[PDB]
RNA sequence: UAAACGAUGCCUACGCUGUUGUGGUUAUGAGCACGGCAGAAGAGAAAUCUAGUAGGGCUUUGGGGAGAGUACGCGCGCAA
């Protein structure tokens, strides 16, 4: 439904109006360092954005996985 | 840990000529991450390369996510910098810009021959400062290279490295192309083809070109 | 007479085809650029009000030059809202303007229960606050059969988006219409978007449907140009 | 010098509105210590660390996506049990969550725990 | 394209009591329909109280000057009486080109420059 | 006085850029050639056309004009791109490098033929 | 409203500042506030350098410069025109002016 | 008594970055006290920001223009 998207940096709720927000999709490494057919996917806020703090938070969330 | 295609010995040597790690003087406390230590001599920073490698790893497999690679948009408008963008997006299949970026030209249906992005790459983001602007109003994610000088507020993915000289453009751009090919399985190893590509990529002015022109034949 | 839709953008090409439904567009929050996508899925339901006309003067040499100023709503009952201003030569004109601003500043806008979840939802979830201006509204939730306790200006917005009870408070120059529209408007879009204690395990995750439906989109590109 | 349990509160507000997920609070008393302990309870913050420095006390807190808001209230009202719920519609967002907390012979306890013990008290603080 | 016929469309208009902004809309979307390049249309005299006014409207391309103006422009005027006084009421419209010469002009005006394409 | 103006310069500018394979320093060859290549009623626009091609073409000629893209130049500027020098920095695996790039080199262990910079 | 985030004036941390006076009106004006204009004037104008190189009795010769300090009211510098009336936004340029012969 | 003005009360908090000063101290990496400047984010009717966040404590103080900081009484002062 219309009210079920949330941020995974900022852990609340997108509203529909938010020009700079955005999705962020990533394939997963192969054996031998290739490519393959899943994906990541990160629903990000805009006002980590206007901030500038998406650069450091996603390099950590990568680490963290 | 990030899984990250193996660095190799003869790329890594590669861009350390090509000047790539040193910074400039002052420092920002969105890049501090990337430092590792100042020159004595120079009050220069220098880039951490274990970093770098890793950064370049996560531009490049985001690029792989985007279907009919046209929609992908790079852009650079700079001379000493120019003839890079226009190889790079054929050894990928992306659309470019080269002049003055049109201001509205992603907003406005009325002015022509720009498509709607779905992902924009930028050089030396203190010009095509309209550029990170406008991507914002289009959803589109932003991915630049960028300098311990300079800061930007809606770049995704900042890629660390020097973008004030010809040697390390050239530099950049030629290893995240080969990076791309591989991920996809177009190319077998990296280090097949070093020399000529990078040299390919690397500007050079008129007067030069005449000369290398006059060697050529008379060696023809 | 009327003229065909040949859709300018991206989101416009699914739309006409069919490939999408009006809660995708706003659950992925995807802009929309072509007030032809509003009309595709509720022109047989859009009602609008009319808020106020005013006239506004500019001073030259020859004297003052002048033009009409129009703000309306336009609304379902049900779920939708949006607000839009235009100014034109003529109060047709500037309906026809205003009516394109509306469209693309449409919403869906969440309701809730004063007390237990029996029955259907009837006021907004949560207090909360707007501001535009020199004015600021609050909203509050109030038990079912109460009815709209608000000012001239808001009471319409209320019931084009389909609220049944509210208590409401207002402090500045209510006077401004604009102003006392805008804000009221933003006090339940903030009420929507409060960060509720399910709201977390509520999560779900998904492609964007503009990158889901590359290839459909890759042969349209084919189709056109052949 | 500055409330401690008005410290607090702003510490940890200013805080989640810059979205760090760990804060350092650096004076601390016993009603504060019972304080985050209700917090932790409710599940709004997850852990909770204590410095034994001899020098007050400071507290390490872990911070949940759940807090939105909480505050002290000053001075810290009498009131009888007809009186909570006066309190609770000024304070509280909705009537279907949140905590107001209020100190007591049995313990700090919360609106609800007031009716089931069937006690007023004194009004300390909220959070939602 | 003949301003002599939409003006008696305009002066039959205001004796059926019709107001004027209505009226001319509809003749402006005839004219424009028809084919013509632009047109304009002045009302002139008591046509909302005591104190007259005059009311001009424009649309596409119009000419005013030189000797341009004496081939692709067509003019025509009229008058309305009514209870009040008289109203006046002024047509122009700029005819199309056309290859056969009927419309318009066989030749494009004399200052459009036209570069052929290349093969 | 004597200025071309902005409907002049931009058709100069169309057929510099797509006919420069037939014009030359002449104004007399080059007023035959736009009575062929253009659509120009006017005696005194096409003599201000010529003029002005004349004009461009000996600047494109004399080291250049920017912003203005001639087919031709396109391909040979490709082929002259398309060339490495002998000399190169690359293939020398000996180094000289500063001190802080010897101790990230010492905190990596990155095997190689680094050396210090004299300096 | 407030037209200069500095009052128009270089004071901060202090109280009270020494006066001098104005070289075109001899209105006082405070130190920290008066226009400034540096001179240095050779005693011999250029136009006679070429007799002097014949006049003087050394083998060589240094002319000699004179050195000057100068102050102006607001009022003077604007009427003199060392100073101009500038945009919202140029209002905020600073830049180190010529010392004058 | 002053346009006694940064027209911004006093203690005490929580708070982004870059740059430049003054005085001590230094594992030479930096700190502590007192400043200037330039952005940001929030805020505000805007201009702009001693003005961000907030039921922390205590004092002064305003309530549409005028008449009026004037009349009568009182206290200080040689008078003003
Ligand atoms: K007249
Ligand atoms: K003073
Ligand atoms: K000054
Ligand atoms: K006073
Ligand atoms: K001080
Ligand atoms: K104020
Ligand atoms: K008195
Ligand atoms: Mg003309
Ligand atoms: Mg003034
Ligand atoms: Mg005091
Ligand atoms: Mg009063
Ligand atoms: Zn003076």
């Amino acid at each position: 439904n219309s009210f079920q998207r949330v941020c995974d940096f900022s852990l609340k709720p997108i509203s529909s109006q938010d020009r700079s927000s955005v999705q962020i999709n990533m394939v997963q490494l192969d054996e031998r360092g290739r490519a393959t057919k899943d994906l990541m996917i990160f629903n990000v806020s805009g006002t980590v954005r206007k901030n500038g703090k998406i650069d450091s938070m996603l390099y950590e969330r990568i680490n963290e996985m | 840990a990030v899984r990250v295609v193996p660095l190799s010995d003869k790329v890594a040597k590669a861009m350390v000529q090509c000047c790539c790690h040193l910074g400039g003087v002052t420092s920002s406390t969105s890049l501090k991450e990337y430092i590792f230590g100042k020159r004595e001599e120079d009050k220069v920073n220098i880039i951490d390369i274990k970093k770098m490698w890793e950064k370049l790893n996560l531009a490049a497999r985001m690029i792989c996510s985007i279907p009919n690679p046209k929609d992908i948009v790079v852009v650079s408008s700079k001379d000493f910098g120019r003839k890079a963008v226009i190889k790079f997006a054929e050894s990928i299949g992306a659309t470019a810009v080269t002049g003055r970026f049109i201001p509205g030209s992603f907003s406005n249906y009325e002015i022509k021959g720009v498509r709607e992005p779905r992902l924009v790459l930028v050089s030396d983001c203190f010009a095509d400062k309209q550029v990170v602007k406008e991507a914002s109003y289009v959803n589109a994610p932003c991915i630049a290279f960028c300098n311990t000088d300079n800061d930007i507020e809606f770049v995704d993915m900042v890629i660390p490295m020097n973008n004030r000289s010809q040697s390390a453009i050239g530099a950049g751009f030629c290893i995240l192309s080969k990076l791309v090919n591989y991920m996809k399985g177009n190319i077998d190893k990296v280090e097949d083809k070093l020399r000529d590509h990078i040299e390919l990529y690397t500007y050079r002015d008129s007067d030069e070109l005449e000369q290398l022109y006059q060697e050529q034949k008379i060696e023809e | 007479e009327e003229a065909e839709w040949f859709p300018k953008t991206s989101l416009g090409k699914l739309v006409k085809a069919g490939r999408i439904t009006l809660d995708e567009i706003f659950g992925h929050s995807l802009c929309i650029r072509e007030p032809e996508i509003i009309d595709y899925f509720l022109k047989a339901t859009l009602k609008e009000e009319v808020l106020v006309i005013k006239s506004v003067q500019k001073q030259t040499k020859a004297g003052q030059k002048t033009r009409m100023k129009v703000v309306l709503a336009l609304g379902d009952h049900n779920n939708y809202i949006g607000i839009g201003s235009g100014v034109a030569r003529d109060v047709v004109s500037a309906i026809n303007a205003a009516k394109v601003v509306a469209k693309c500043s449409m919403r869906p806008i969440k309701k809730g229960f004063w007390g237990n979840e029996i029955g259907e939802a009837h006021t907004v979830p949560v207090k909360a606050l707007g501001k535009c201006g020199s004015v600021k509204v609050q909203v509050t939730p109030a038990p079912k059969g109460t009815g709209l306790v608000a000012g001239g200006v808001s009471k319409t917005i209320f019931k084009l988006a389909g609220i049944k009870d509210i208590f409401t408070s207002s402090k500045g120059q209510t006077c401004t219409t604009e102003n006392f529209a805008r804000a009221s408007l933003y006090a339940i879009t903030n009420s929507t978007n409060f960060n509720m204690p399910n709201v977390i395990e509520e999560k779900v995750v998904e492609l964007n449907p503009i990158l889901k439906n590359a290839e459909f989109l890759i042969e349209q590109e084919q189709r056109d140009l052949r | 010098m500055m409330d401690k349990l008005a410290n607090l509160c702003i510490t940890i507000n200013n805080a989640n509105r810059a979205q760090k997920r760990s804060v350092v609070i650096r004076r601390i008393s016993k009603v504060c210590r019972l304080f985050l302990e209700s917090m932790q309870k409710h599940g709004y913050i997850t852990d909770i660390v204590y410095i034994d420095d001899h020098r007050e006390g400071k507290a390490v807190v872990g911070l949940s996506g759940r807090l939105n808001r909480c505050g002290a209230i000053c001075p810290r009202y009498d009131v009888e049990l007809k009186d909570v719920e006066r309190y609770r519609a000024n304070l509280l967002p909705s009537r279907g969550f949140g905590h107001l907390i209020v100190t007591s012979s049995k313990g700090l306890i919360d609106h609800r725990e007031c009716i089931q013990h069937n006690t007023g008290g004194k009004i300390l603080g909220y959070f939602y | 394209l003949c301003p002599a016929i939409q003006a008696e469309f305009i002066r039959s208009k205001f004796e059926e009591n019709i107001p004027y902004r209505r009226s001319v809309v509809s003749a402006i979307k005839n004219i424009k329909s028809a084919g013509g390049q632009g047109c304009v249309i002045e009302v002139s005299g008591k046509l909302k109280g005591q104190r007259a006014r005059s009311v001009k409207t424009i649309d596409g391309k119009i000419i005013h000057a030189g000797q341009p103006k004496e081939e692709f422009m067509r003019y025509a005027t009229t008058s309305v009486l009514l209870k009040q006084g008289i109203i006046g009421i002024k047509v122009g419209i700029m005819l199309p080109q056309d290859d056969e010469g009927i419309k318009g002009p066989v030749y494009d005006m004399v200052d459009k420059i036209k570069v052929l394409p290349i093969k | 006085g004597q200025i071309k103006g902005k409907s002049v310069r931009t058709a100069s500018k169309v057929i510099v850029e797509r006919y420069f394979n037939r014009l030359t320093n002449d104004f007399y060859d080059n007023r035959n050639v736009v009575i062929d290549v253009a659509e120009i009623r006017s005696k005194k626009l096409r003599n201000k056309v010529s003029g002005c091609v004349t004009k461009l073409y000996k600047r494109v000629k004399k080291n250049g004009v920017p912003g203005l893209y001639i087919k031709e130049h396109e391909e040979e500027r490709e082929k002259k791109e398309s060339f490495i020098p002998k000399i190169s920095i690359l293939d020398e695996d000996k180094v000289e490098v500063d001190e802080v790039t010897m101790e990230m080199i010492n905190q990596y262990e990155i095997n190689g033929d680094y050396v210090l910079a004299k300096k | 409203t407030k037209k200069r985030s500095n009052n128009g004036r270089s004071k901060k941390n202090r109280g009270h500042t020494r006066c001098v006076r104005c070289e075109h009106c001899s209105a006082m004006v405070p130190n920290d506030k008066a226009i400034k204009k540096f001179v240095v004037r050779s005693v011999i104008d250029a136009a006679s350098l070429d007799d002097l190189k014949i006049a003087t009795i050394y083998e060589e010769y240094e002319v000699p410069k004179s050195y000057y300090k100068l102050n102006y009211c607001v009022s003077c510098a604007v009427h003199i025109k060392l100073v101009r009336v500038r945009s919202r936004w140029e209002r905020k340029i600073r830049k180190e002016q010529r010392v004058s012969a």
